[PDB]
């Protein structure tokens, strides 16, 4: 028996919030302006 | 239409522009209506003494 052990991350393991999915919920594009509450007028 | 579509609101679908004129500061209307109340009230005081 010849085998191999690797130390590192597989780049396939992560953390998901419960009840949240990527594309189960369909929607469209959004746009908004935020101001006066940041640490001057943001459009995102 | 332009790029737009900031927030909107819909349930079964989306991209639904609401009909009719939208108003965010339309609230001078009660003051204008009260002053028109007063104007009509004092306009109706005038014809009776004349007659």
């Amino acid at each position: 028996p010849v085998f191999e052990i690797d130390v590192g991350c597989d780049s396939s393991k992560y953390i998901m919030v419960r009840g949240f999915n990527k594309s189960r919920c369909q929607r469209r594009d959004f746009s908004y302006v935020i101001d006066k509450e940041l640490l001057d007028n943001l459009k995102v | 239409i332009k790029e737009g579509l900031a927030a909107s609101d819909d349930e079964g679908q989306f991209i639904d522009a609401i009909a009719g004129t939208c108003d965010s500061d339309c609230l001078k209307l009660p003051l204008f209506f009260a002053f028109y109340f007063s104007a009509t009230v004092f306009s109706n005081m005038c014809s009776i003494p004349v007659i």
